[PDB]
């Protein structure tokens, strides 16, 4: 697979994103729970009661039962309207959370993909260095057996070879760990990935940092979430202040009730008054309430909400300083990776131009072939640094777009066009 | 002697590689820690915005009687009016 | 102490585990609070009231007082049965949390113990390296005074000695701080620990990764906790759905009252309506409820509970991927530690063979002192890598038992059997 | 600016501390909310209803209205006094939380300031090492143009020089990113910072660790917060236990009502039951309540509070072990930084003495430029570690004051006395 195909398998299956999507959908569904207390409430209540009188009420027993339907709706209750507007804002903050979890899956997928390619390259250079050291060790061992070379060069070549074997085990383990990080993100193992097209690769210069700052201040998701969180804290001032207001509810009902009586005091002539009784009632009523004073409670709640809003407005300054530092340090790291790729490219070309002359003249007889062994280390050091610098440029080129908040699938497509030939994640 | 430049470059180059590998590991660790802290902060915010509204709805649900509580109060009020006439 | 004795102190002493035990015991005791609403609820109320009639009822005054012992028992209310069974599940989730804290104390105790032993060995090799370099600084100073070598060999040996002296101070500080990490876990200082028996130490190959995965996916405590969390979220759907149901409660009361009258309208012939009264009342009654409509509230709560269960099922996929990656990385790191121990075991012998050849090479003048110092420092580095690799194998040998969820003190006994000679945490 | 001036701009503007101040002041205003239920509650209720009888209540209709100003005051309710006392304790815990944020801003400001000064020195020593490595590239190029040496020596000198250019890029990027992190803490860009006066810099021995630890045990803010948290959990036991107590409330009402009747059954001789009324009721009463049995609920709540206090007392033991380890490790790292400053100060003079011999040897032509290069690269490594050790000592001198809990701006004044000449944060 290439980076784009790997990302489709991640996007479809990844549980971090899919949990975040479910947690977002729950917050949008809670808008209907938050709406519901403004709508007509309707319930049935019913009762049965036996009763037995004693002490002045002695000799009166009774048996009663009743039921009613009860409608209710608020005509004016701003505390319910505030619970709805707070949920609409809370759902908005949760959608920007989901957009951030969606955008970070792109960056983590690319990071895991390039970590596997970087581990394949580090292993490949370690193996190429091992084979070059082994060829020099063998040739030194032949020249020692012919008596041209002292055993001390064979001992030095063995120490080089034995330590590079321990480095190959380390590089192999790093690759065999990196593919499991890619499995955890994507849900899948890949036998081969599309490699970086280093035969045609080139670096573009970023936009001037003033343009990046002005863009991030429009579209960065962390800054947007901080603005929405300040507005939710401001709405909580109004939700506290509206605790001083009057309240008005409409209520309506249809009820039915039955009663009977028994016991010695209800017997005889008294049974004319303690006769069986039956009733139905329809009714409508407006209930009004106004808190006049509550120990200063609402005035404390308003001051607490004002301090919470001050806290949220300083948390927005914290978010603003954070994104300003993030775009500037990303811009620095792109310019540093561009200029260090250019430096390491010349270091590799000059180390190759050295080694191509060394491996000829010092095999032919100019000096001991241990100088070709030492020249070999400079080249495979420089090739590891150059490869690592290329992957740092590619990762920082996505990182700066995450700092703008613009990072999306079309940026994976742009980097996927810099890939070409497949390479196996599991060498022999 | 040319060999002394080759030996010096090989040893010094390997130290620059080891420095770069240590920097790369520290860079990766710092980025992973910052991401873990940010994810934990978004989860804490997600629980806070949930609890803010659940508490506002609990308060609104206790500022007044319920339709059942009003139906039971009406069932008592019918019997209280019957006992006014009794 | 040995590793077993250190752990048997830590298990009894450690506050982090004992805090977790208290949270577990609290979550189990809370099952009884969750049960209480299903049991009888019983209380005494009492009242006193003065009343003064004004307008129309003007000059009817009264004083009333009463007391009532009251009982309630729910007959049908599924929300209380859901609240109980949810607390029984929440207590079960807290128990696997406590098992995870109990298991991670083992891994932390072993990690701290091996970090102290590894720091003792790094200091010991740094002191041995310093003394070997000092022997060469002394020998080159004598050769310089006899006139056999230029002063530059003494200057090279001196600069190499002064830099290794600064490394010994650093190695000593690493040991001195490692012992305080062991104190923080165990509560105790230790003057000496049982060191690894490197003469009798040998590596064992792990089980095949398919068998490790097949065992871990039925025992891992993080995955088990995620399964229990999905089952709790499924029970929360039933808690929401049962919000549609009717409800039925039984009630009983034994009341006593007194009432008396005063003021102008209660005198004379009209006083026969008022007089006084002393009524006692027994009452027994059933109260029924059925919510018919609630603005769609319960439908929103059910759909929210379903999205919460979807989120919990993706949290279980997250846990499953995490176990797969943790088992696979632990298996690879075991195989890497086993193979790299056997690489460094050879690299020490070839570095020692190289140093013996290098000091002979310097004695015949075909090497410089800087080659002997490089042969010395590469040997003592290879010894430090070999020693470090053994402790990393021992830590990974516990880490796979943590990934399996089977890690217990019998694994500490198996590792403690590889320890023997006491070595001081605080050398002279 | 110097460190003291930088800290004025940090303390004035920093959002983390200012957000913490708002979260502190909110918890103190919440004491007024927590007190409010002990004070008089006063509310105006009002009502209007129409009613229509049916089924033996047929032909009876009524219109009724009421207004009632009513008051409530608790005479005895211990749970309200507990809720107030718990909020006063919670505000005290929040005040030491703010005091910890106020203290940690000092440590962060100093750490960021010394990271910029350290990056200026690392860049300066990298540029000095570049200037030395350039002399090899010059000498090999001149000797190649003379025809005295082969092109290989120029190619290796280029490979080394192009690699020290990649190190200058890396050092310059680290300086830029250090300045951006200082600007995040302080809100400000600085063109120049006051540098360390290394010619008069002086290491000073700390107090003995027993005296440090005996002070920290009285004084450390995290240990104080753990003591206050244990005392809060102990008050929560009393708040649970007092759930068994009786309750007594006073209430009063100035009620007004009006009522009328209509329909065929309200007329005729029965009309005395259905006459118009305007009655008011001026009333005052006491209401008492005592729970007798609650399904064991309060006993479960008391045992849960006892387990929560056990948990809080183990968090106090964990906090105590944490300050013991923090004080001891701070004392270790002060003694180690003092000792390693002395070691690297000797290593710098030792490497300088070696370089002065190689530089003279190269100037007369008995030594090679690569002897001078090896002596120079080892010297600038020693100078870099000496500068690094000095800044680590200055940071650890604040770290022990943080472990003591005494860290304040007079410790920045003690550092600012060691600062001197301005150096540019952005060189040529």
């Amino acid at each position: 697979e290439n980076l784009m195909q790997v990302y489709q398998q991640a996007r479809l299956s990844n549980p971090e994103l899919r949990k975040s999507a479910a947690d977002r959908d729950a917050a949008f569904e809670k808008i209907n729970e938050a709406r519901s207390p403004l709508l007509p409430q309707l319930g049935l209540g019913a009762d049965y009661t036996y009763s037995n009188g004693y002490r002045d009420a002695n000799g009166i027993n009774s048996n009663a039962t009743s039921a009613s339907l009860q409608l209710t709706q608020s005509i004016f209750d701003m505390s319910k309207w505030r619970a709805l507007t707070l949920q609409e804002k809370a759902a908005g903050i949760q959608d920007v959370t989901y957009q951030t979890d969606q955008q970070t899956l792109i960056l983590n997928t690319a990071t895991a993909y390039f970590n596997v390619l970087n581990a394949i390259d580090v292993l490949s250079y370690t193996q190429a260095q091992k084979e070059a050291i082994y060829r020099q060790l063998d040739q030194t061992t032949q020249r020692f057996n012919v008596g041209l070379v002292a055993i001390t060069d064979v001992q030095n070549a063995r120490a080089q070879y034995d330590t590079v074997l321990a480095n190959e085990v380390t590089a192999r383990n790093n690759l065999d760990n990196a593919v499991e990080q890619l499995r955890q993100i994507t849900g899948n193992y890949y036998p081969e990935l599309a490699a970086l097209n280093v035969e045609n690769f080139k670096t573009d210069k970023p936009q001037p940092v003033n343009a990046l700052l002005k863009e991030a201040e429009k579209r960065n998701l962390s800054l947007l979430q901080a603005r929405l969180s300040q507005d939710l804290a401001r709405e909580q001032i109004r939700q506290a202040q509206d605790g001083h207001l009057p309240t008005l509810d409409l209520t309506a009902s249809t009820g039915i009730s039955d009663t009977s009586y028994s016991g010695s005091k209800t017997r005889g002539a008294a049974g004319t008054q303690y006769d069986d009784s039956n009733m139905g009632q329809n009714k409508v009523g407006l209930s009004f309430s106004l808190p006049i004073y509550q120990g200063g409670m609402v005035n404390s709640q308003v001051k607490q909400a004002q301090y919470n809003f001050v806290g949220a407005s300083e948390q927005l300054e914290s978010a603003h300083r954070s994104v300003v530092q993030t775009v500037r340090s990303s811009f620095n790291n792109i310019n540093a990776s561009i200029s260090s790729i250019n430096a390491y490219k010349q270091a590799v070309v000059s180390a190759q131009s050295s080694l191509d002359a060394m491996e000829a003249g010092y095999s032919v007889g100019t000096r001991t072939i241990v100088d070709v062994l030492d020249a070999t280390t400079t080249l495979y050091n420089a090739k590891q640094e150059l490869a690592n610098a290329r992957y740092n440029y590619l990762i920082n080129q996505l990182n700066i777009k995450s700092a703008l908040g613009t990072l999306n699938e079309q940026d994976l497509l742009a980097l996927n066009n810099a890939l070409s030939k497949p390479v196996s994640t599991n060498p022999e | 002697e040319s060999s002394a430049a080759i030996h010096a470059t090989a040893k010094w180059s390997t130290a620059q590689l080891k420095k770069t590998q240590a920097e790369q590991a520290a860079r990766a660790k710092a980025a992973a820690e910052a991401q873990a802290k940010a994810k934990a902060n978004r989860d804490a915010l997600t629980q806070r915005l949930k609890d803010i509204v659940n508490e506002a709805l609990r308060h609104n649900a206790s500022r007044t009687p319920s339709a059942t509580e009003l139906a039971h109060a009406n069932n008592a009020a019918m019997q209280a009016e019957d006992e006014r006439l009794r």
